[PDB]
RNA sequence: GGGUUUACGACCUCGAUGUUGGAUCAGGACACCCAAAUGGUGCAACCGCUAUUAAAGGUUCGUUUGUUCAACGAUUAAAG
RNA sequence: AGAGAAAUGGGACCAACCUCACAAACGCGUCUCAGAGAUAAUUAAUGAUUUAAUCUUAACCUAAUUAACUCAUAAUAAAUCCAGCCCUAGAACAGGGCACA
């Protein structure tokens, strides 16, 4: 996970979901694309 | 009207015990009327130097209701005086620990900040449920109306009211719920 | 309404669909020329989270919302009704619109705290430990800003942050 | 009543005699403290709802004292009970099924060889002691120029706080306070003299009254199953216990002078 | 078709869709047939026999799956959605087989 | 965004707010050095590098130097 | 995953060693040190808006989960005798003993 201010999908398999009040770019193929909106 | 001096004085400055249901009621709206009745601002004979103050018995404190996300947001901060003794508890944790503490602190904050606050707080009786001793029950005079109208649930609605309410839309027969 | 039923008779699975009778719209609406259900039954800026008799018309038996393409509400009314159904579910109205779990109904937990006009979810909000001073005060949101257009008979605006 | 898994037993009030060495069969040498149960009697019983709402309270008295130095109320209470006055009076939280009738005697055979106990007593009071002996503070150097400071506490607070905190360690009373030693193992029970041999050190000076009870540690919560549940009744068995009940590892005085193999 | 291709249909013997194309409730069954007879579903297993029975007066569209566990899934689809039939068939295939 | 360094300003004190380092005692912040729970790695393993949460508790002994620092010796879970 | 040992710190204590020309104090010496809930980050189960999926600032119950923090639990917790004399109790005042002998 990388805590960022601006989330952006780095590939076509990244999905944006709202959990625990925050936004999260989750990626199953490339786990390094995990982003968390601060 | 044509009373003697001592009974007239007694009748005028007599104390009254009010009852207050706190089930599904906001603690601040409870504390408003509680503090008014505690100070005596409901008497046209009121004065700050007089001891005019009525007793308030609030029941069903455990069943109190908080608006919004206050149960998880509102914190209560205390300090034991010792270094490192600063505690901040969530309202939900404080309610789970001591049920009366929420409305107690609400009324304490709504009361005036003079030395009479402790005296008129001694005339406040809070109970978590409908379990009031007989000695206190035998003192009650009237019950104050609840400040918030509790809305009914869907199961608490009568079939007559449900059928009287119109169906605003028509679901399709081929849809599956 | 359509129901999917399954029949197991000796390693033979039969999936069947059964259509039952459904209630229709009331015959006399007050504004028949309105394209929208709410905005033609004149309930616009009238309902709230307490109006369960209106919020329960279009929801699934498990508390879920119904699609807009199936219901027919205008987008703003759909969002308002979605937030109102969320607030009712959080406040405790509509208690029979939950899934039946006979294994999970036995292990009782801490009693449910009574609440109403809850905007966020109780499992996502963090406690405000600082609370701010008078000039910079961390206000607590109450209700939704989507219901700011409702009719105010008293004339005072609704305090959405307190 | 029969024993239950969530039961609590009553305790005793003994006298700290002294310390003795005690060897175990593996060659190790421990130190035991001798607690003599002189006159232990259950004085009164307070019900659970009238004491705590969770567990009942049994009051136990210690060794006998003189009638001529007690007050009228204490003397009236002991006259109504039927016993001479006791010196130390303690309260033990027991369960509702382990209650005993007030006025019953309690003996050291209440505890059995091999068990863990809790021992409460007032520690040896050292009076108004300095900060170095009370809190273990380090002093200043002895002779490298220091002037009249070799045992002072030094700085007590910070300049910005403009005050000192309530938890400030400062000279004062040291010792005359109640402390509890946890998990002391019992090795030996002398039934003739009513003496208990508890492992290790016991708070308080010798010839002082000590409140002994079962160990409330979570590791020894269900040890009371094999012990006499209500108490030790010497007249119920109608058979005298041995003079000394030892543990399974204690080198008894009469021993073959164990040698390794 | 993709959800079936990512399922490993190797454990199915015969799938027959019997319907009448001149009815008003055969849309779901026709799309079910086209999804279960796609190219990916063909190439993931070549031992399966996909039959499309076309009648005129049957008036009851249905599907029958006999797979090598000795199992028979029979679904008379007159009001079910194609998506629901697909999910049911996929869940049953992944449960038994 | 913070107010740790140097500077800038000259607002409180010049009928006195005693000025560096050490000894004693430390309070607190977290922008966590250790200990704890995890995410990503160009993470094979042992070692690592980053990021998230967490401040109840710890954070060594010596030579030189008045030294804070700094170099060096031996360790520690770490020597914030 | 399973067994032990030790150090630090909290609280205590002299059977022995050591300081020890008072009977005591003392370390260099000895004894003991704990259960439940709770969470933040982060994982998955069911499931609509968005009849698929989706840990949910969607409801229902969910489970694996840091340190804090609270609570089980422990300590104190018998009021109006106190002249004098002792004390392992103490600056004073307090506190424990004074019938066995
Ligand atoms: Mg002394
Ligand atoms: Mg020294
Ligand atoms: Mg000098
Ligand atoms: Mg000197
Ligand atoms: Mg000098
Ligand atoms: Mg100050
Ligand atoms: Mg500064
Ligand atoms: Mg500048
Ligand atoms: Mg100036
Ligand atoms: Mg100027
Ligand atoms: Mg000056
Ligand atoms: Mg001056
Ligand atoms: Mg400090
Ligand atoms: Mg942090
Ligand atoms: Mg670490
Ligand atoms: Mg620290
Ligand atoms: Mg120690
Ligand atoms: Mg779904
Ligand atoms: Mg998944
Ligand atoms: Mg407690
Ligand atoms: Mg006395
Ligand atoms: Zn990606
Ligand atoms: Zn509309």
């Amino acid at each position: 996970f990388k805590t960022k201010g601006v989330l952006k999908k780095r590939c076509r398999d990244c999905y944006l979901v709202k959990r625990r009040g925050r936004w999260f770019i989750y990626c199953k193929t490339n786990p390094k694309h995990k982003q968390r909106q601060m | 009207s044509s009373f003697s001096k001592a009974p007239q004085q007694w009748a005028t400055f007599a104390r009254v015990w009010y009852l207050l249901d706190g089930k599904m009621q906001p603690p601040g709206k409870l504390a408003a009327m509680a503090s008014v009745k505690l100070q005596g601002l409901h008497k046209p004979v009121y004065h700050q130097l007089s001891d005019c103050g009525d007793h308030v018995v609030i029941m069903n404190t455990r069943h109190i209701a908080f608006s919004g996300n206050k149960w998880e947001q509102k914190v209560y901060s205390s300090h034991t005086g010792y270094p490192g003794g600063f505690r901040q508890v969530t309202a939900a944790q404080l309610h789970q620990k001591d049920p009366v503490a929420i409305v107690k602190l609400a009324i304490y904050g709504m009361l005036p900040k003079n030395l009479h606050r402790r005296t008129m707080m001694q005339r406040l009786h809070l109970f978590p449920d409908e379990d009031i001793p007989e000695d206190i029950l035998k003192n009650l005079v009237e019950e104050l109306p609840q400040p918030r109208k509790v809305p009914r649930r869907l199961d608490e609605y009568t079939q007559e009211e449900i059928e009287a309410f119109p169906r605003v839309w028509s679901p399709p027969e081929d849809y599956r719920l | 309404f359509r129901e999917v039923v399954e029949i197991l008779d000796g390693k033979t699975t039969i999936i069947e669909g059964r259509i039952t009778e459904t209630p229709q719209e009331s015959p006399n609406p007050p504004n028949p020329t309105g394209q929208c259900p709410i905005c033609r039954w004149n309930l616009k800026h009238k309902y709230n989270y307490e109006d369960v008799l209106l919020l329960s018309q279009f929801i699934r038996p498990h508390g879920g919302m119904l699609p807009r393409r199936i219901t027919g509400l205008c987008q703003e009314e759909h969002l308002k009704i979605e937030e109102c159904v969320k607030m009712a579910h959080r406040a405790g109205l509509l208690p029979n619109h939950r899934p039946k779990l006979p294994e999970g109904f036995v292990p009782k937990s801490k009693p449910r705290l009574n609440r109403y006009l809850t905007r966020w979810s109780p499992r996502s909000v963090k406690p405000i430990y600082n609370k701010g001073h008078r000039w910079n005060k961390v206000r607590m949101p109450v209700g939704s800003p989507l219901l700011k257009d409702n009719v105010s008979y008293s004339g005072r605006p609704l305090l959405l942050y307190h | 009543h029969p024993w239950e898994p969530g039961s609590s037993r009553v305790g005793l009030i003994a006298l700290k005699l002294g310390m003795m060495p005690l060897w175990t069969k593996d060659g190790q040498k421990h130190v035991v403290t001798l607690l003599q149960v002189q006159d232990c009697h259950v004085l009164k019983y307070t019900p659970k709802e009238n004491h705590n709402g969770r567990m009942a309270a049994l009051t136990v008295g210690g060794k006998t004292v003189s009638h001529f130095h007690k007050s009228a109320s204490i003397l009236e209470f002991y006259q109504e009970l039927g016993l001479p006055p006791k010196q130390k009076v303690k309260i033990f939280n027991v369960t509702e099924n382990a209650v005993i009738k007030p006025g019953t005697p309690l003996y050291a055979a209440h505890f059995r060889p091999g068990q863990y106990v809790d021992v409460t007593a007032k520690t040896i009071g050292k009076g108004f002691q300095g900060v170095m002996r009370r809190w273990g503070f380090k002093g200043q150097p002895a002779t490298h120029g220091q002037t009249k400071t070799h045992r002072r506490p030094g700085a007590i607070s910070t300049g910005d706080v403009a005050r000192v905190w309530p938890g400030t360690k400062m000279p004062g009373q040291l010792g005359n306070i109640d402390r509890t030693a946890f998990g002391l193992k019992v090795w030996r029970i002398n039934t003739k003299h009513n003496i208990i041999y508890v492992n290790g050190s016991v708070p308080g000076h010798k010839n002082c009254l000590v409140k002994i009870k079962d160990s409330k540690l979570p590791a020894y919560k269900d040890f009371c199953k094999n012990l006499p549940f209500p108490t030790y009744f010497p007249d119920g068995d109608e058979e005298a216990l041995p003079e000394d009940l030892y543990d399974e590892n204690v080198c008894q005085p009469g021993a073959p002078s164990i040698t390794f193999t | 078709a993709a959800a079936l291709a990512r399922l490993g249909l190797r454990a199915v013997k015969q799938v027959r869709v019997q319907f009448c194309p001149f009815e008003k409730n055969v849309e779901s069954t026709r799309t079910f047939l086209q999804a279960v007879s796609s190219e990916k579903v063909r190439c993931t297993n070549l031992n399966c026999s996909v039959i499309a029975d076309v009648r005129h007066d049957g008036s009851e569209p249905c599907v029958d799956v006999l797979f090598g566990d000795g199992h028979r899934l029979i679904m008379r689809g007159a009001h079910l959605t194609a998506q629901e039939m697909l999910t049911a068939f996929a869940s049953h295939i992944q449960a038994r087989g």
